[PDB]
């Protein structure tokens, strides 16, 4: 709302964002932070058990 | 779910010109493009091939809920519409009446995997706002069910005792005996009989009082008084599942599909709801429910109630033209004289139908309506209301069976309008609040899975009466249910009942009230102590799941869908504005 | 328990593949992960070999990547550590 | 857009590559040097008999018979059935 | 109906977001001015309303309303014709009000309207206007649903919308029962050739119509065969009087494509019982028998229209003709010598319509292809096609072919030779999905449709048609249907009532010549007055038997139904009868559609929108909301960016899928750095 | 009733309407 | 038990209907048996019927022939409700020649050796002074229902004409049982099947295709122990 | 005519006595008009002998305690409704279990005469408390079907004897569906699944094969009226 407004003010006091809510890794296509992907998901190593490597 | 399988031929065209590339039937995919387009036999094989265990998404807009998308396994159907489940037409608010659904694809690894984990039909079965199963049966299946386990007295074949010169000759040996008994035109499905069952396991009473410790039904035997069929309801439930003897009414299955999503797995609450709705179809056929002009019954003494009431408001409207009174006074009395008469027209036509009417079973039964819809078909109308809301004093006092004369129509189109109307406005306003909450609520998500903190509410929880004893308090099972206790439940400086960090489910919460302690401090969301988001112990049991929630959940839009969705219902400063 | 028998997309079932991750999204980067290692194993094979293994269950005539990894998880022959 | 990238155009293109590639690798080195060097097919520079036969150390007219000997050379069913498909 | 339509939007007049709730609502002036039942039903409530059946209007724009004036309680003949005020002026009778046959009524306590709208008693000497009939306060569509009286005013607002939404079928059979309206909706609706001079008939054909009028001169009415309506449909005119017939002014002499000698007739007649079915009948679904399909009893011509046009270009000019580049010659069969098709081919899905080839240029070649022309020899063919050919999902004979050309001296836009228009005609049968209709609102799509065997069958072996269900008929209430479907029974099989020992008491107020009918008879019951439910139910238990005696039909409507499929008889009796059921115009053909990769926007990269185009499903807002919620974030993100806007990812997409390896990262999209363009273009340095 | 070449639709009507339904089209 | 066999006697009432007495049977079997014969051969009888027609001025389905009262979709519709006996399974074809005024029924077509067509009093089309109808049919074998097969499936000219095909020579089928069954257990049923067609073969015939098409499939089950 | 597609017969095997044989695949509607056929045939067409009548000695008119024994005389009654017992003479013949002194009674403990045999002699049917004797005088006969209680018409014996119901089926409990194999390639054809639990008098492979054949003697009448009547044909196995 009054997108005017609010681009104005942040123009001015020079305001970084975050990019932390999933409104706005959305708009830029990244993976969004709830369900499969944050960090304690998405980073899964998965390998074959050392026992059952060496069956075949 | 089905697929028509010329747009599923269209979806899948990467694959199958991959696939007929990869069998020799083209040199390349320029001729397998063109095999395709031109629709060469050997196509279908290639297709059902490479559709079988690939997941599609199904969607219906609007999107109102977090169940408004769900995947399916697709599978090749003529023609050219989409079959659809007929259970998930409550979750996706479909009726057939022309309704359209779109569907998507997953491409890759993890789109697959989401879709065949997270958003498949059969994991999603309770809502996500209430816990209350949204895969229940509904408006023929539960006919069904309720005319396959009711009970007639005096039917064909119904057992008597009484023993003179000949025995009682209503035992069966076995269900197969009594199936075989049916068969022939002997036994009817809903008399008395006392067969002797070795598969369904007994109630607690009769296990408890002829085996006592645990009567593992897979081998013993023991005698029953019911119906043939409760007992051919009573197998499609599970083994480990007790008997029931019950009549089936909507929400006698709803505590019972409640109970199997409480104590079982998944997969047997998918596969007895299919069972369920085979045998409700197959029975909703046979129970005999059509409607007819002679099955629409009149009061008999409905005209001299009519002209006592007539005889009251003339008295009233006799008044008024003296002068005694002014015009909204008058109005007053002509209302209240009009809504006597249409609750004593409605009384005297409930206590006129028989029970095995299908105009009244459709409704006792649970399956739809209510039962002012059959005193407006059969009975009167009632008051009408004004294009304001004010109430005509006339009023229509015709029904539908006899038709209504002209002016009588035109007055009944003012509420029909203004009820249209309010419709439209209704699903805007909705939507936008939808939005707002949406808006505000979405940066809420669980982080961490226990924030250790001390505080948190209390809750009321079954306050006791004047006599002393413990009355339930109604609204336990939106409030106090699905949460993790904050501090420890003692009773009256005695033993520790249930200890910190419990789930509070049923049988807990009924020792509770039967230790007889009723506030107890319980964690909420209110109280948590993290920082970014919710904890995991403080918002208790997702209500989808039945577990504890996890540590990646979004639920603040799953609070915003569930108190933005039923918005639409909402029929009115004390509606959606309120 | 005995429950009956599972067809389709439903086999292996989710109430007893969950008693071998935490949650369900850990679940769901675990097969899709898996299931990627299976198809660079299957479009490596043609070239020299490498070190990409799989896959250790018995695939079927024509099955999905994903299906040999979700039944590999099911038979408990892979390991995995979260983030 | 009517200029887009068709998307299908693009792979059957380098599948098309890919054939080539094998198919002039079915012949000799010197014959796929030749070819390739006067259709510019490894940089895009159509060399002419000079310089092909500058880089063997040959008559232009020898190089000229080497590539009518290929022409005719790609020139059967049995080579050439497969590049056929593609237009 | 589209004519006769009173809106209030449009300009000088309100919007529809500056609507007003108030101005929606029925006002009680609307007797006899507005139907308070025929409206759009979507966000066009009241808005958009008809035309009542007597109104008029005044030569200052206000309407009339004519109404029976009535002195000194003795009900005259003079029509005086009122607008609203002088209707407020006085007070108004009741149509159907009890009148002795002499001008007066029976009982001083008559039903009245007053001036704000009211409704009162008022004594039978201070009423001056009677209405001139019922259904003076309905429209024209409203008043051809029999027993409206019956029905709920939501219902009946769907009945009248979907009845002008109907097909003309191939056979047009006229309804058994319905009202008094389809002979005079159908004779003014202009789409019948109505004789316009009393004559006799000299020749009929196909064709034409000569009549011979009583003095010499002769007139020839040209009919209109298979014309392509505005959205599709055909609008066949055949005659139904023979060579020596007489015929009279205003007598019908050809039917239109919704009529049957004469009257109105907008779909068929098909029993149908009232049991639930196996749920196949689940939730409005309607099941049909394969009798329908295989004696064309609901199939429908539907005619489209192509065209294309050679314009003229910068490199030269377009042409139409054979020799179309890298195309082969078994397709080039079809089209006769000069490029277009000819007149009975069948066509496909894909096929060559107008051979069209234009110029192109010159471009550079790539080496392979410069490589492959080379081995092959084929030349350059500097020309590029683009032929009109037939879209997807569509077949059918081709039917005409109207070509404008500039040579031939026609009027033609700048720049443009030939336009070339080819119009193809296809058959559509029924189908699952199609939807179909009563006259009461209840609508539904077909569900399935069974074999002729496996199909409940009456006591005598007929098989019923369609079956409907049960559990829609009381919540909805409108009951109507069920008397229909009763008095639709006894219409078809014919009744004789027994006049013995006189009239019974139930037909006292029956009129004389429907104590006894032949079967299938058509009846008329008409809006307001119309069947009674003693009358009814008396003429229900008196329905003369078929061919051996066999009274099918108990005394309640019900008869014994057996199955089959299995075999067993139904145990409880089924209410069966003849309907009248109409096919709707959202068949599934124009509804069908998928996409897997066609063409993208220029603006944006979306891949394009609708039906018409290959075109792409919106996934919305909401449907981002639900798959947030989920927390399937991967799909999301593919959603997003590899399927809308990532254009160097898509071909990498597709070509993974076709090599058969893993699907690679997505990028960023294209309206992310749209949006990044924009606001550094507009002085706002975003980093 | 009042057009010639009507088919014999047997009705159920119990009032005698005077007024003639008008032009439709006269609107 | 009983021992006796059951017999089937026939009853005639009118040329092309007949009933069929089946007696004694087992109590609760004479509603499935009627049931699987009314499904057997109400759906499973090879007839024959038309296939593709061809009219001389036309060229395809949607116009009009020059002088006759009814178009080319009504003569397809009049068309599709003959009845016609075949004798051999290659597609024969007959002609109809009909030269200036009057009505065009069924009994102008003119046989090729081995068909007939059993209604010759059927309607087709009328014809005026102007009038000429000139058309050639196409007889073929068969079974069920059958939808147009398309032109392009074949490889036949621009004239043709596919029609829709149901060669089905029954007509309307019912039974009704007679449940006996005493109060002295010597039970029976006694089932009564009616079977009507449609003048092209006789009940008879009918019913005898029937039970060969039962007896060829419910001996599947037998001989494969 | 020919049938197009050769269907064929599999049968899959449970428990011993509980197979499931599928039957693929059928012309579009062929499925439910021989399985209802099949499901009646296998029900009420086999031979087989059942318990008629039984006879208590003590029991006059109350039929509810026989002394010395601890059950019910209506557990007595269908625990002999429950006895799998084949015959071959197609006469009423007799039967008797006789045991005194405390224990408990098995179907074994019962002697049978020449041409009747037991199925199961471990099956229990009573057990006699203490110094009781149990002396009861089976009938057994033979027939097809479920029948149920033939009423006293021979009142003689009537005093002594009390009626019970016959399950003479050799077969129990028979269920059945169809499927929709094959809907494009083949056209929506359709594959019976039938499901037969019987006894352990015989096998259900040869319930089916007995079944088949008295269905195929049964329509062999309407096929032996014109025999030269074209059908559909087969072909061989
Ligand atoms: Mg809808
Ligand atoms: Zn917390």
């Amino acid at each position: 709302q009054e997108t005017t407004r609010v681009l104005t003010d942040a123009a001015i006091n020079c305001r970084s964002d975050k990019l932390n809510g999933l409104k706005e890794n959305v708009i830029i296509g990244k993976l969004i932070p709830a369900g499969t992907g944050i960090n304690r998901y998405r980073n899964i190593a998965v390998q074959p058990t050392e026992e059952a490597r060496a069956a075949a | 779910c089905g697929l028509p399988k010329l747009m599923a031929l269209e979806l899948f065209k990467p694959f199958v010109m991959k696939r007929l590339v990869d069998l020799n039937h083209a040199q390349n995919i320029k001729s397998a493009k063109r095999m395709v387009e031109r629709q060469r036999p050997q196509v279908w094989d290639v297709l059902e091939e490479v559709i079988a265990e690939h997941p599609v998404l199904l969607n219906r807009a609007p999107t109102l809920h977090r169940l408004g998308i769900q995947a399916f396994e697709p599978m090749l159907v003529e023609g050219k519409a989409i079959q659809l489940h007929p259970l998930v037409c409550e979750a996706f608010n479909a009726d057939f009446d022309g309704d359209q659904m779109a569907v998507h694809l997953p491409l890759s690894a993890e789109a697959q995997a989401e879709a065949r984990i997270l958003m498949l039909s059969s994991n999603n079965i309770l809502s996500p706002a209430s816990g209350r199963p949204l895969a229940m049966p509904r408006l023929d299946m539960v006919t069904g069910l309720y005319y396959l386990t009711t009970e007639v007295p005096g039917d064909t074949g119904e057992y008597q005792p009484a023993s003179g010169d000949h025995p009682e000759t209503g035992v069966y040996s076995s269900p197969a005996e009594a199936i075989m008994a049916a068969d022939r035109g002997v036994l009817s499905v809903r008399a008395k009989i006392k067969v002797r069952l070795t598969q369904l396991r007994p109630p607690v009473e009769i296990e408890a009082e002829l085996f006592g410790h645990s009567g593992w039904q897979p081998g013993d035997a023991w005698m029953a008084e019911t119906t043939l069929g409760r007992v051919m309801f009573n197998e499609l439930l599970p083994l480990g599942y007790p008997f029931v003897n019950k009549q089936m009414h909507k929400k006698v299955q709803a505590a019972i599909i409640n109970d199997l999503a409480e104590r079982y797995p998944m997969i047997v609450v998918a596969q007895t709801v299919d069972k369920l709705k085979d045998a409700g179809f197959y029975w909703a056929t046979r129970s005999g429910v059509t409607v007819s002009m002679a099955d629409v019954l009149v009061p008999p003494r409905k005209k001299e109630i009519l002209d006592h009431y007539e005889e009251r408001a003339d008295k009233v409207e006799k008044q008024f033209q003296r002068g005694a009174l002014n015009h909204d006074e008058r109005n007053e009395a002509l209302v209240e004289i009009w809504k006597e008469a249409t609750d004593e027209v409605g009384q005297a036509l409930r206590e006129h139908y028989p029970d095995d009417n299908p105009i009244i079973t459709i409704v006792d039964s649970g399956a739809t309506g209510n039962f002012t819809q059959t005193r407006t078909l059969a009975g009167m109308k009632g008051l009408v209301t004004n294009p304001k809301g004010e109430f005509i004093p006339r009023p229509v006092k015709s029904s539908f069976r006899e038709g209504l004369t002209v002016l009588e129509y035109f007055i009944n189109t003012h509420g029909a309008r203004k009820g249209l109307a309010d419709t439209a406005l209704r699903t805007a306003d909705s939507g936008y609040l939808t939005r707002r909450l949406v808006d505000v609520s979405q940066d809420v998500i669980v982080r961490e899975h226990d924030c250790q903190t001390e505080r948190g509410i209390v809750v009321e929880l079954a306050e006791r009466a004047p006599d002393g004893t413990l009355i339930r308090d109604p609204y336990i099972e939106t409030s106090a249910y699905a949460r993790t206790l904050g501090t420890d439940a003692v009773d009256e400086a005695g033993n520790v009942i249930v200890e910190r960090g419990q789930d509070l489910g049923d049988p807990e919460i009924d020792a509770l009230l039967a230790a007889g302690i009723t506030q107890v401090k319980v964690r909420s969301v209110l109280t948590c102590a993290t920082s970014t988001g919710v904890c995991a112990t403080c918002y208790g049991r997702s209500m989808a799941t039945g577990k504890l929630v996890d540590i990646g959940e979004a639920v603040g839009i799953v609070a915003a869908q569930s108190i933005g969705e039923p918005g639409t219902q909402l029929t009115m400063t004390g509606g959606l504005p309120r | 328990g005995g429950y009956d028998t599972p067809l389709g997309i439903t086999n292996p079932p989710i109430d007893e593949l969950l008693d071998r991750v935490s949650s369900k999204y850990a679940l769901v980067i675990y097969a899709a992960k898996r299931a990627r290692q299976i198809n660079d194993y299957y479009n490596q094979l043609g070239e020299g070999i490498l070190e990409y293994v799989g896959p250790l269950v018995e695939p079927g005539l024509q099955e999905k990547p994903l299906s040999i990894a979700l039944r590999e998880i099911h038979a408990d022959l892979l390991e995995h550590t979260e983030g | 857009d009517s200029e887009a990238v068709v998307a299908v155009d693009a792979v059957s293109f380098t599948l098309l590559q890919d054939q080539l590639q094998s198919v002039l690798d079915t012949l000799s080195e010197r014959e796929a040097g030749v070819v390739r060097l006067r259709f510019g097919l490894t940089d895009g520079q159509p060399r002419t008999l000079d310089e092909i036969g500058q880089v063997y150390g040959v008559t232009r007219e020898r190089i000229r018979q080497i590539e009518s000997k290929t022409m005719s050379k790609l020139r059967h069913p049995s080579r050439s059935q497969v590049l056929r498909d593609y237009l | 109906t589209h004519k006769r339509r009173l809106s209030a939007l449009g300009p000088g007049g309100l919007s529809r977001e500056r609507a007003g709730l108030e101005v929606r609502d029925v006002h009680p002036s609307h007797y006899g001015r507005m139907c308070p039942i025929e409206t759009p039903e979507g966000p066009n409530i009241g808005l958009i309303g008809s035309l009542s059946v007597y109104a008029r209007v005044n030569p200052f724009g206000f309407i009339e309303t004519p109404y029976r004036k009535v002195v000194d309680g003795v009900v005259s003949d003079e029509i005086v014709y009122l607008t609203a005020d002088e209707e407020d002026r006085h007070v108004v009778a009741q149509a159907n009000s009890p009148i002795d046959a002499d001008g007066r009524f029976v009982e001083p306590r008559v039903l009245v309207r007053r001036k704000a709208g009211e409704v009162e008693y008022v004594p039978s000497s201070e009423v001056d206007y009677m209405d001139v009939s019922p259904r003076q306060m309905v429209s024209v569509a409203t008043a051809m649903i029999p027993f409206l009286e019956h029905d709920d005013a939501n219902r009946a607002l769907m009945g009248a919308n979907m009845q002008r939404q109907a097909v003309p079928l191939v056979r047009s059979e006229a309804p058994l029962v319905g009202t008094g309206m389809e002979l005079r909706a159908a004779i003014d609706a202009g789409d019948v050739v109505v004789a316009e001079e009393s004559g006799v008939i000299e020749e009929v054909s196909a064709d034409y119509i000569t009549v011979m009028h009583d003095n010499g001169t002769r007139r020839t009415y040209r009919m209109r065969k298979f014309a392509r309506s505005n959205h599709g449909t055909c609008a066949n005119q055949c005659p139904i009087v023979d060579a020596g017939d007489r015929v009279e002014a205003g007598q019908v002499i050809a039917d239109g494509p919704c009529t049957d000698d004469g009257e109105m007739a907008l779909g068929k007649n098909l029993l149908v019982a009232i049991m639930p079915w196996e749920g196949h009948n689940y939730e409005d679904a309607i099941i049909l028998s394969n009798r329908l399909v295989e004696e064309d009893v609901l199939t429908s011509i539907h005619i489209e229209e192509h065209e294309i046009d050679a314009r003229d270009t910068k490199l030269g000019a377009e042409e139409i003709t054979r020799d179309i580049p890298n195309i082969s010659d078994e397709v080039l069969a079809d089209l006769d010598e000069r490029g277009i098709v000819r007149i009975g081919a069948e066509v496909r899905d894909g096929d060559i319509l107008v051979g069209k080839v234009t110029p192109k240029g010159e471009t550079e070649l790539t080496p392979e292809e410069r490589l492959l022309r080379a081995i092959f020899g084929e030349k350059a063919r500097e020309v590029r096609d683009t032929s009109l050919k037939v879209p997807h999902g569509e077949s059918g004979k081709v039917i005409g072919i109207r070509v404008f050309s500039r040579e031939d001296e026609d009027e033609l836009p700048a720049g443009v030779n030939e336009l070339v228009r080819v119009y193809v005609a296809q058959k559509r049968k029924i189908s699952d999905g199609d939807k179909l209709a009563g006259r009461h609102g209840n609508k539904g799509v077909i569900g399935k449709i069974l074999p002729v065997e496996d199909m409940p069958f009456l006591a005598d072996g007929t098989p019923v048609d369609i079956i409907l269900n049960t559990h829609g008929v009381p919540r909805r209430m409108n009951i109507g249907q069920i008397l229909e479907t009763h008095l639709g029974w006894c219409a078809h099989s014919g009744w004789k009532v027994d006049a013995a020992k006189g009239v019974p008491d139930w037909a006292a107020r029956l009129p004389d010549e429907l104590l006894e009918a032949q079967p299938n008879a058509i009846v008329s019951t008409p809006v307001f007055d119309g069947a009674q439910e003693a009358e009814l139910q008396g003429l229900l238990s008196c329905t003369l038997p078929n061919r051996d005696g066999d009274v099918l039909v108990d005394a309640d409507g019900k008869a014994m139904l057996f199955d089959g499929r299995s075999g067993e008889p139904f145990p409880y009796p089924v209410t069966v009868g003849y309907m009248y059921i109409m096919k709707l115009h959202h068949l599934v053909d124009d509804k069908i559609h998928a996409r897997s990769t066609g063409p993208y926007s220029m603006i944006t990269q979306q891949p394009l929108g609708g039906k018409a185009q290959f075109g792409g499903q919106r996934f919305g807002e909401m449907e981002c909301w639900a798959m947030q919620a989920y927390g399937a974030a991967y799909t999301l993100q593919e959603l997003l960016t590899i399927k809308s806007d990532d254009t160097v990812g898509r071909v990498k997409v597709y070509e993974a899928i076709v090599k058969g390896e893993n699907i690679p990262e997505p990028g960023i999209p294209e309206s992310f750095k749209v949006l990044l363009k924009e606001l550094q273009s507009l002085c706002l340095n975003v980093e | 009733n009042s057009v010639p070449g009507a088919p014999n639709r047997v009705s159920f009507a119990k009032l005698r309407e005077p007024l003639e339904v008008p032009g439709l089209l006269d609107v | 038990l009983i021992s006796q066999r059951p017999t089937l006697s026939e009853d005639v009432l009118t040329d092309n209907r007949s009933q069929f007495v089946i007696e004694p049977l087992e109590p609760g079997f004479g509603y499935t048996l009627g049931n699987s014969l009314r499904r057997t051969l109400l759906s499973s009888i090879p007839g024959a019927a038309v296939t593709s027609i061809r009219i001389d001025g036309v060229l395809h389905e949607f116009t009009t022939v020059p002088g006759v009262k009814e178009d080319v979709t009504e003569i397809i519709l009049n068309l599709k409700s003959l009845v016609v006996s075949s004798e051999e399974d290659e597609p024969v074809t007959m002609y109809l020649r009909k030269q200036g005024p009057g009505e065009v029924t069924a009994g102008d077509i003119v046989p090729p050796a081995g068909v007939t067509v059993h209604n010759p009093g059927m309607h087709i089309a009328t014809l005026n002074d102007k009038g000429k109808l000139e058309v050639e049919l196409v007889v073929e074998r068969g079974r069920g229902y059958v939808p147009a097969v398309q032109n392009r499936a074949s490889g036949a000219e621009i004239g043709r004409i596919p029609v829709d095909s149901i060669y089905s020579p029954v007509l309307k089928v019912t039974y009704k049982v007679d449940a006996t069954r005493v109060e002295q257990r010597t039970d029976f049923d006694k089932l009564i099947l009616d079977v009507e067609t449609k003048n092209s073969i006789s009940p008879r015939d009918a019913l005898a295709s029937a039970g060969k098409t039962l007896v060829e499939l419910f001996g599947l089950a037998r001989e494969l122990n």
